[PDB]
């Protein structure tokens, strides 16, 4: 047993090849619609894979006007973990990504003007696998 | 080629049917042609066989393993049982412009033979500076090419062209001039050894199959005796060692039904099997020995999942028929039997030798499937033993690992619907005292059948 | 029916077979009809002008198509399947199969039904 | 990997999809049969011989920008243009398996509130059929779909004459009397139809 | 890595070219009815864009009847952030915003009478972009 | 069908090609056609007193009109097409293209298909 976790102070994010720093929090799944049917002589139903859809919720603090100037364009998401413990580090790139609504506007009170992204991506790629 | 369109047809039996077959078969074939002493696997072609063997009937090597090959083995592995005294077709040819006749080419066959394989070279029509040479099997052309007359060129073009899978040429020394016109001249001084074969030398065959692995044995079409005995203690020894193989035998071709069943009834390993009936093939009649190549070959690619209870043979007649009571007796007996019925040959009931005992559990050990189905196993489990013997720590863990290999294997023969239930766990008894590779375990299978017998009951 | 029987020609030397006689080698009507099969496959459609439209192939012309390796392999069994079955004696044409053995070179195999290849009831009032 | 083809040949283009038919496929078969009863029998179903059209459809959008490519507007004329054609298209489905001569019977554009640029389409083919209306003996089929295509107007080369024309170009070879009772054949070539010159332009009727 | 970050307390709101300075929270999101259709040869689903919906959230304590007195009338929303540490600033304005609701009445116990206003938009300005 | 041949008329310079003879330079068919479409594109529609509803165009009167530029555009594609079509040697008339070099200042594209461009089957019984 050792530690060989990961922290999210070790997340680099390139919102369309731009160090997106000011991001403290990000997450992306990539889900199927898995089908599942149920044959007259199996006891147990069967799961028959599906179509894959990406979606992606994005959040941090405001720092300027991007989103709301990057609108509904495409545009890609570089994801990239590293491990500082021991060398190496994990890369993801969604290959195609668009935002599904604007966070226009959002403050509150006192409050930090934090900015909440929610879209959906077309596909990804693997680009190191630690 | 150039780039394009090119286009080719063959008949249905060049198809590559080799694919979905089972089983592996062995045989000391007497063969006119191929090479000698060695074993050799064939993966079920016909043609493969002929240009390794020839295609004589005469010899046992193309008889049996056609027979063989249409049992529907996945690989025969053959070996060219010789007396000895073996020699290769050979000729030597010979210089013109040397009034002496200088000798300048030495051709000879590729394998050891006794067929007859002459030469003819005749002027060449076109230009005398070169001559055709045309290669001969008896009155049948095999191969014609036209030769420049420098010697090492015509050893190299008889060496160079594709038809000569037959014969090799070689230079005995240099000269200027074309060879001597000749006409089918023959290669003599060859040998088959396929005379008076010893009935030592089928021991040579038995010691290098040792080292091959095959599923079952079968004898040469031969009903000697001593050769039946000599094998009989070869397989059981082979047993020992972990080899489980299964022998196939037939009677001899005088044996009555009282001969055939005493012999049966004196050997009664369940590794042994005994045909009592010749068999008919295009007016070709096979002894019992003969006819134990097809059956052993039947029997190997059913494998584990079939079984020859009522297969329909290829045969068209056996010669003894017999009644229900002399089928009863030679079923009783250990023999297997080959019934007439409505034009249809067909093997009855897969038994094997052992029948005096059936001792309760031991009454399945009667039948040729359930031995394929067990020796199969053995043999599973002992290529996966060798995986681990003093090559894994012998820990709980891998204890555990193993059992989890070998469960999973029966997995997947339950997967194919052989068994209905098993079970396989850790032999307490035997792992009190475990070592290296000595770690011990046990299990229990139940085999499903093929279906038989049916009774029927017409209430009125 | 009647189909009749035709002459030998070895496609391997270009050359008909003909007998130490010297008369060239007749053959039966199932060899003439594989004979004729195999003709038919390497003759260009539309190009040879002895030959109406029903007869010949379009493979040829395939090669220089842009289509993508699939739609090439359903149009090379449309092109072989249509060239053939122009034949009376022909049942059936398929179980094509394909094999790219190298990035952008094939090999296909195809089998053929003849009529004679049919199976029959057997039944009679 | 899924492609869709339409090559059409009496206009010679090849038609290739930017977009795959959306959600599924299917094609049905059923068998040209009709039912009979008999007293005191009952039903039966009796085949008849002929076979059956049967239909293709699906849907899909014509993006605007993406591999080959077209504006929409061209595309849905381009298709709207094939409706009427009388000459059949060839439609290949590459994973589908599907290969042999078809025509649309329907089609239908759409342009959606958003997305405004692209059309969604909505498509149906039907399976296509030719009617092909001394010394009986058995002959070769006439199975082959005749479906080729050639200009209207023809440059005679070097080799050409006035039979081998009329076969290449106008199937039996006989019909160049045809080809040259034109008039502007007529004055084009020489009075002499057995003599022509490379270039000549000649018109084959229809 | 600086502090340029923004608060609320930097908030402008002109609500129909009004100071509502009252107003302790806002939040407007711009949003789009993505289509998701799937292909035949694509693994992945597509994802087309569509129509574009304004929506906004806005409430704050009561001071008035603006709102009640405003009604369902269409109006203009105009909100500016500013930075303060660095010069710049942000500046939206909702285009054509309506009420979905009006706050009629609220009211509990000791507490202050807080105004809640819910709405949408048709469309948006961006003026300044920081 | 029999089209007929027509006379040459330098639109560039106004006035009829003539040769050293005098006579003025006869043309082909096509050559007739390709300078009857030039002619009747700018001859506007109901106007010219000689010729019927049928000849000529409305593209001028279209300048004055208010319509947007894409309605404008797809009104100048009807009339053209409407004016070309009108002649027997026409097939079809399509692909057009437009472009607005300037503020309101525009260039067009549009491509005519003859009777003769026609692509016919080749089969006979």
């Amino acid at each position: 047993e050792e530690a060989s976790f990961l922290n999210g102070s070790d997340v680099v994010i390139l919102i369309d090849g731009v160090e997106e720093l000011y991001m403290e929090e990000i997450k992306a799944d990539f889900e199927q619609d898995e089908q599942s049917i149920k044959l007259l002589g199996c006891q147990n139903e069967i799961s028959r894979v599906g179509t894959t859809k990406g979606s992606f919720s994005l959040n941090g603090y405001k720092t300027d006007s991007k989103f709301a100037k990057l609108g509904f364009r495409s545009f890609e998401i570089i994801y990239n973990l590293s491990n500082s413990e021991t060398l190496g580090y994990e890369s993801i790139r969604l290959k195609n990504c668009r935002l599904k609504k604007l966070p226009l506007i959002n403050s509150k009170a006192g409050e930090i003007v934090k900015i909440e992204v929610e879209g959906s991506f077309r596909g990804y790629d693997l680009l190191n696998e630690l | 080629e150039i780039p394009g369109f090119y286009n080719r047809f063959k008949t249905q039996a060049e198809k590559s049917t080799n694919t979905g077959l089972k089983g592996r078969l062995a045989m000391p074939i007497r063969a006119n042609w191929g090479d000698v002493g060695k074993v050799v696997t064939i993966k079920n072609d016909l043609r493969q066989l002929k240009n390794l063997f020839g295609d004589d009937m005469n010899y046992s090597a193309f008889k049996l393993g056609k027979l063989a090959l249409l049992g529907n083995v996945k690989e025969l592995l053959l070996y060219r049982l010789v007396d000895g005294n073996q020699k290769k077709g050979t000729l030597t040819l010979k210089d013109t412009t040397e009034n002496s006749a200088k000798d300048v080419i030495k051709l000879e066959t590729k394998y050891p033979t006794a067929r007859n394989f002459n030469v003819t070279i005749k002027s060449n029509l076109v230009d005398s500076d070169k001559k055709d040479f045309i290669f001969f099997e008896n009155t049948k052309q095999l191969f014609s090419s036209s030769i420049k007359g420098t010697i090492d060129e015509i050893v190299l073009e008889i060496n160079s062209n594709l038809d000569n899978e037959y014969v090799i040429a070689t230079k005995v020394a240099d000269s200027d001039t074309i060879l001597a016109n000749v006409v089918n001249q023959a290669l003599e001084g060859g040998n088959d050894g396929c005379t008076s074969i010893t009935n030592e030398s089928y021991l040579k065959a038995l010691e290098e199959f040792e080292r091959y692995s095959f599923d079952s044995f079968v004898l040469d079409g031969v009903a000697d005796e001593a050769l039946q005995e000599t094998t009989k203690a070869w397989v059981a020894k082979n047993k020992e060692l972990g080899k489980d193989i299964l022998l196939f035998l037939g009677g001899k071709t005088e044996d009555n039904i009282k001969q055939i069943n005493d012999k049966s009834k004196s050997f009664n390993d369940e590794n042994i099997v005994n045909v009592g009936s010749s068999a008919y093939y295009e007016n070709i009649k096979y002894t019992p020995s003969e006819v134990a190549v097809y059956i052993a070959a039947l029997s190997v690619s059913k494998g584990i999942t079939g079984s020859i209870c009522n297969a329909k043979t290829i045969f068209e007649e056996v010669e003894p028929r017999l009644s229900q009571s002399e089928v009863k007796e030679c079923l009783k007996s250990g023999t297997l039997v080959l019934d007439f019925d409505d034009g249809d040959v067909i093997i009855v009931d897969d038994v094997n030798t052992f029948k005096k005992y059936v001792d309760d559990k031991n009454e399945a050990m009667g039948y040729i499937s359930n031995i394929m189905f067990i020796n199969t196993i053995n043999k599973d489990t002992s290529l996966k033993r060798k995986e681990f013997v003093g090559k894994i720590f012998n820990d709980a863990t891998g204890q555990t690992t193993v059992i989890c290999a070998l469960k999973k294997y029966f997995e997947e023969l339950m997967s194919q619907g052989i068994i209905s239930e098993f079970n396989v766990d850790i032999d307490t008894e035997l792992q009190a005292t475990a070592k290296a590779d000595e770690f011990y375990w046990k299990w229990d299978a139940v085999k499903v059948d093929v279906m038989k017998k049916i009774y029927g009951t017409g209430y009125l | 029916l009647d189909l009749k029987g035709s002459f030998l020609f070895d496609f391997e030397k270009g050359e008909f077979v003909k007998n130490a006689d010297g008369t060239l080698k007749k053959c039966d009507k199932v060899q003439a009809y594989k004979q004729w099969c195999q003709k038919a496959i390497l003759t260009p459609r539309y190009k040879k002008a002895a030959y109406t439209n029903i007869y010949g192939s379009e493979i040829k012309d395939l090669i220089a198509s842009n289509l993508s390796q699939s739609a090439k392999e359903l149009e090379i069994t449309r092109l072989i399947k249509e060239t053939i079955l122009v034949h009376p004696y022909t049942k059936e044409v398929g179980e094509f199969s394909f094999n790219w053995l190298e990035n952008s070179r094939l090999v296909e195999y195809e089998f053929d039904v003849l009529t004679i290849d049919d199976e029959n009831i057997v039944i009679d009032g | 990997v899924i492609d869709i083809y339409l090559k059409n040949e009496k206009e010679k283009i090849d038609f290739h999809f930017p977009v795959n038919p959306q959600d599924s496929l299917s094609i049905k078969k059923e068998k040209r049969f009709e039912t009979v009863d008999i007293v005191n029998l009952g039903e039966f179903d009796i085949k008849k011989e002929g076979e059956k059209i049967r239909e293709i459809s699906f849907k899909t959008f014509l993006p605007n920008l993406y591999s080959e490519l077209k504006n929409p507007i061209e595309v849905v004329a381009m298709l709207e243009k094939w409706v009427d054609q009388a000459e059949p298209l060839r439609l290949i489905i590459t994973g589908f398996g599907y290969n042999g001569l078809v025509t649309i019977s329907s089609f239908s554009n759409t342009q959606t509130a958003g997305r405004e640029e692209d059309r969604d389409i909505e498509i149906t083919f039907r399976t296509y059929r030719e009617l092909k209306i001394s010394n009986t003996k058995t002959d070769l089929k006439d199975n082959r779909p005749n479906t080729q295509t050639k200009s209207k107007i023809y440059t005679v080369k070097a080799s050409d004459t006035l039979y081998k024309i009329a076969k290449n170009l106008l199937g039996k070879g006989s019909r160049w009397p045809e080809i040259y009772n034109i008039p502007e054949n007529k004055k084009v070539i020489g009075k002499n139809p057995n003599i022509i010159k490379k270039g000549k332009l000649v018109i084959p009727s229809k």
